[PDB]
């Protein structure tokens, strides 16, 4: 590969999602054997453009999702003197 | 001299005087935001001793070290990934636009990406990248996305915002034809659909010449890629600095460690291997600590650019200069060799006329305001017109809703309200 | 794992504290990585040289530690900030921003209480079934064009109908849904219907 | 072995052979008094910031 | 001019005079052999994480 020698995986022509990423575009995921591959960008889908066509939802879905964020961490305090000194 | 702030205006302000634009301006203009730098790894045990065994034995008095400046490395390289992985993996799907490319006059040929150049990239992100221009235990780790795989990201995302606008932002891409799209987005900055549907030829050509004046302006003139560039300078002098720091000897009589031990006893080389040991010690931590600040930097930046995905790409923006000087109307991204480019087209109103202007109208003893416009006067004539556009009509019950009697209002002026 | 960031943040911590706590057990030259026994078997002229070896290596550990720690903190305020400023919009308002409150049509969130952070529950509107339709940007009739007020002009095939550009709420093409705007010449793709009037029926 | 601190009446059971024990992160923690034989669980006095 | 590398040869042309070879941060990148005056080159030792 470009980021090195891979030993004991096996390279497939086939893409995934990255599970181990290895660089340069290229993953190792286990799936009996660990396989190594370049990664899935995801599916390709030509959308249906047209000059005089439009898509309309019918329908919706009320989706709740979460996102965590830190706020704080440990306040510590560390006594230079007695630390280096006791 | 004296620096001069800018030219004195004075505003010809009035209080029943207003100014109307009666014209309009396309503006497409470029902002660069870097979003990753360079994975470098920096073994320890290597650079501080290189290949000597009583080097590495008295470096192990000095504990983990070495291993925490490994670790917070590490946690750059990963973290630039991560900065890349939010910048650009915004998108489900890898959309790719028709073959017939009938967008109602808006050409995006430079924009797009070309089969027949090397890594599918698009004119101007060739332009971008042609702007641009392992030693003692020093590594460059490969970035996990190459510049093909993020110029497909960028390709799938313009392809999207080309063919569903928004909608792809939010769930599945909704197909619209781009006209349609730009009258949306016209509503979006308070202009009405028939100024785009009217205007619609004029406002294509300005998009392409802007379009055009942006490549100019990248192929002519160098430098403008500034902060990519510093981003990379400032990564290779430090990388060289700290390999220049091998070359001293920190008080040691040499800066070459295979000669300390060859011609002095262990136990004074002891010592000098120790000088040169906190010497280099001491560079390799104001080397980390540096990269740790430059990352945070750095992190700062690819948020900023991710954020400016989601709003302005994947999205209209009503956030004043977060997506371009004006009104924002859409924007286009494009790889850069290490950041995104930010292709704004925004909305200049021009040709101001200035005209009397009225808070309410008495009819009937009824004050009448605007239901979404203003009450303009040419002189003789009173009209309600869009705020952002010149677009004079007659005071109707249509456009004009009544509150009150018309003696409360200050500045309120005698005019006709037509009943359909 | 779900709350993987507060974990990571917590074990950088610790991962920091007891690499500081182990760097009191390095030499850093000195004969012995332990004070009470250096002052225990050397005199004061040479326990002083030990000591001093021991202080500057301590004395590196702290400084390290500290800076990290502030690079850290300025990292968690950064993060912070951004907690405070989704609380603002997300939870105290509506936010139109893109992706700024979730992936989709931000309606609502809702705050919970994390040990060391938070975690914002954000309820979006998410379009699905969409089904295609024709359409036109305009509507030529008596030769005058026809823009919708706040919806799309679209098509099954047969008739036309303005719906909101949502959801698909098909309604009958009437003045009081529509705009006039000059004639049908000059708009490019212009179809051709009957705007229904309201006021003609009741009179 | 040389340190400030309370002596508890340890609940720990060493080998025959072991004669102190460290804690995570290499401090001292226990240790079994040589003429009575018994283990002794060490626990630094109190300390803090004003 | 001591050193531990690969001795490819190269295509550097060095002058008459010129016998050995540096960078911009001043590493020897190449050195002609005394003997046959042939330009040679140098390349580290290969290493790398693992
Ligand atoms: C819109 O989608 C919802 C699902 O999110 C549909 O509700 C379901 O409809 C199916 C019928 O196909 C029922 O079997 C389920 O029990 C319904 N679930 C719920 C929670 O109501 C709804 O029918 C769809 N509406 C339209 C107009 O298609
Ligand atoms: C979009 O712009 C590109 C470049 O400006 C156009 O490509 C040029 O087309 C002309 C013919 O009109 C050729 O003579 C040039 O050689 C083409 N390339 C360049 C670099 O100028 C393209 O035609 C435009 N799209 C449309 C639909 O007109
Ligand atoms: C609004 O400004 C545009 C400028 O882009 C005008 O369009 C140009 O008008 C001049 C005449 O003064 C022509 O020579 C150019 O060829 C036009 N350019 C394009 C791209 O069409 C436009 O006329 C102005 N509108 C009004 C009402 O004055
Ligand atoms: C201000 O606007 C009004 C309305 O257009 C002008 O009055 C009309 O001018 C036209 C000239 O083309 C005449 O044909 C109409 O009979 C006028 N009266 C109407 C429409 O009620 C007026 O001339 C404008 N004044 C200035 C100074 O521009
Ligand atoms: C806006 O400013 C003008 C100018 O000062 C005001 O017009 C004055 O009105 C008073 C009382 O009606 C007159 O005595 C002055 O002679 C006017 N001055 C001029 C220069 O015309 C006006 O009242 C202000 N307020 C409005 C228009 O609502
Ligand atoms: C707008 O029109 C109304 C109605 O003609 C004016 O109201 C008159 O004001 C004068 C002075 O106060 C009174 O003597 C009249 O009796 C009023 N008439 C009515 C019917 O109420 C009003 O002054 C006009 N305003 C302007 C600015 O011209
Ligand atoms: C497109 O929609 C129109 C409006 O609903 C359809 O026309 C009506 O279809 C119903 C079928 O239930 C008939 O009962 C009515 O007589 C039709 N005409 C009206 C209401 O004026 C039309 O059939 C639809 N076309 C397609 C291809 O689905
Ligand atoms: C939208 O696209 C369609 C399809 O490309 C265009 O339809 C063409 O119209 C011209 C003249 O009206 C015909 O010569 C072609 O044969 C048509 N093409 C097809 C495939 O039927 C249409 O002109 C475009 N513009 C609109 C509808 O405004
Ligand atoms: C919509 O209706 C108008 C008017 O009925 C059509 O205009 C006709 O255009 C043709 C070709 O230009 C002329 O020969 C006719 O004389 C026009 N009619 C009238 C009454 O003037 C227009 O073509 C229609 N649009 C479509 C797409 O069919
Ligand atoms: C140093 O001595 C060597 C040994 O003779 C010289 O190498 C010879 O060069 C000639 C010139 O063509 C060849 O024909 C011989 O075959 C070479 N010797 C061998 C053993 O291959 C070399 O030229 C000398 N260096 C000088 C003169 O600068
Ligand atoms: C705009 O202001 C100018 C200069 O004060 C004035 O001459 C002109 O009449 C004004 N125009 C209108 C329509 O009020
Ligand atoms: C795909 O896999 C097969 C099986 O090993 C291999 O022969 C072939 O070279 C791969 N690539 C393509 C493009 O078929
Ligand atoms: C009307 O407004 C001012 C008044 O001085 C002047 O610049 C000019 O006459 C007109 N300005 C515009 C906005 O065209
Ligand atoms: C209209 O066209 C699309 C084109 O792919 C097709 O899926 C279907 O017939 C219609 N729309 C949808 C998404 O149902
Ligand atoms: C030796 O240890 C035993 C048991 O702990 C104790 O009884 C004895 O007194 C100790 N020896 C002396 C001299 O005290
Ligand atoms: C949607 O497009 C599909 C595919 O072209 C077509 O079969 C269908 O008739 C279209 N439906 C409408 C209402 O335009």
């Amino acid at each position: 590969t470009r980021a090195g020698c891979l030993i004991g995986a096996e390279h497939v022509n086939n893409s995934y999602e990255c599970d181990i990423p290895i660089g340069a575009g290229i993953c190792a995921s286990y799936q009996q054997s660990i396989i190594a591959y370049t990664m899935s960008l995801g599916a390709e889908n030509s959308v249906a453009y047209s000059n005089n066509s439009i898509a309309i939802p019918t329908n919706f879905t009320i989706s709740v999702t979460t996102e965590i964020l830190p706020v704080s961490m440990t306040k510590t305090s560390v006594d230079c003197t007695m630390y280096i000194c006791g | 001299y004296t620096m001069s702030l800018g030219a004195e205006n004075s505003v010809a302000y009035s209080n029943n005087s207003i100014a109307i634009p009666t014209n309009f301006t396309i503006s497409v203009t470029t902002e660069i935001l870097p979003v990753s730098m360079t994975k470098t790894s920096v073994d320890c045990t290597m650079y501080i001793c290189g290949d000597s065994t009583e080097c590495s034995n008295l470096l192990l008095q000095y504990g983990s070290f070495c291993t925490q400046l490994n670790r917070a490395l590490t946690g750059i390289a990963v973290e630039q990934d991560k900065n890349t992985q939010e910048v650009f993996a915004q998108v489900k799907q890898i959309y790719k636009t028709p073959p017939i490319k009938d967008f109602g006059g808006f050409n995006f040929s430079q924009i797009l990406p070309d089969p027949s150049k090397p890594s599918k990239r698009s004119f101007i992100e060739d332009l971008l990248f042609n702007k641009v221009t392992k030693f003692n235990g020093l590594t460059v780790l490969p970035p996990l996305l190459t510049d093909e795989m993020i110029a497909q990201y960028t390709s799938a995302l313009l392809a999207g915002t080309i063919t569903s606008g928004w909608t792809f932002g939010a769930g599945a891409a909704l197909q619209i034809p781009f006209a349609m799209q730009m009258a949306y987005r016209f509503n979006g900055i308070g202009v009405t659909q028939n100024v785009l549907y009217e205007n619609q030829k004029l406002i294509a050509n300005q998009f392409n010449s802007a379009i055009g004046k942006i490549q100019d302006s990248l192929s002519s003139t160098a430098s403008a890629l500034g902060k990519l560039q510093d981003v990379v300078n400032q990564n290779a002098q430090a990388l060289n600095t700290l390999v220049k720091q091998l070359s001293s000897n920190f008080g040691a009589i040499s800066s070459v460690l295979n000669d300390i031990l060859s011609r002095l006893d262990p136990p004074e080389a002891e010592v000098q291997i120790d000088r040169l040991i906190t010497g280099r010690l001491q560079s390799l931590q104001t080397y980390v600590t540096q990269q740790l600040i430059r990352a945070a930097e750095i992190r700062a930046s690819a948020n900023l650019a991710a954020t400016k995905m989601s709003e302005c790409v994947l999205g209209q923006s009503k956030r004043v200069d977060f997506c371009g000087k004006g009104y924002h109307l859409m924007s286009f991204p494009q790889s850069a060799p290490h950041g995104v480019v930010f292709l704004h087209v925004t909305y200049v109103p021009a040709q101001e006329k200035n005209f009397t202007t009225a808070p309410a109208i008495c009819h009937d003893g009824k004050a009448h305001f605007p239901r979404e416009g203003v009450f303009v006067s040419n002189g003789t004539h009173w009209f309600v017109t869009q705020r952002n556009f010149y677009e004079p009509q007659i005071i109707t019950t249509d456009n004009t809703f009544v509150s009150g009697n018309c003696d409360v209002v200050i500045g309120i002026v005698n005019n006709t309200v037509y009943d359909p | 794992s779900a709350l993987g960031k507060l974990q990571d943040v917590v074990n950088q911590n610790a991962q920091a504290l007891n690499t500081l706590v182990k760097q009191l057990s390095s030499n850093f030259g000195a004969i012995s990585s332990v004070l009470n026994d250096i002052l225990s078997r050397l005199d004061p002229p040479e326990a002083e040289v030990q000591i001093d070896r021991l202080i500057t290596g301590r004395l590196q550990s702290l400084q390290t530690y500290v800076t990290q720690q502030l690079i850290r903190a300025a990292e968690i305020r950064a993060s912070a900030n951004l907690a405070a400023t989704k609380m603002s919009e997300c939870v105290l308002g509506q936010s139109k921003r893109v992706d700024f409150c979730g992936k989709g049509y931000h309606l609502m969130s809702f705050p919970q209480s994390a040990p060391h952070g938070v975690v914002f529950l954000h309820v979006t509107y998410v379009p699905a079934q969409e089904k295609n339709f024709t359409t036109a940007p305009a509507i030529c009739h008596d030769g005058k064009a026809h823009f919708p007020r706040e919806g799309v002009f679209v098509s099954n095939g047969t008739h036309w109908f303005v719906t909101q550009r949502n959801f698909y709420e098909p309604q009958i093409i009437t003045t009081d849904n529509t705009f006039v705007s000059g004639n049908c010449d000059v708009v490019i793709g212009i179809v051709n219907n009957t705007v229904y009037d309201p006021l003609q029926p009741e009179l | 072995l040389t340190g400030t601190g309370v002596l508890t009446e340890s609940n720990k059971k060493f080998l025959p052979f072991q004669q102190f024990g460290r804690d995570i992160a290499d401090t001292t923690d226990a240790v079994r008094d040589p003429q009575t034989l018994e283990i002794l669980d060490i626990t630094p006095c109190s300390f803090g910031g004003v």
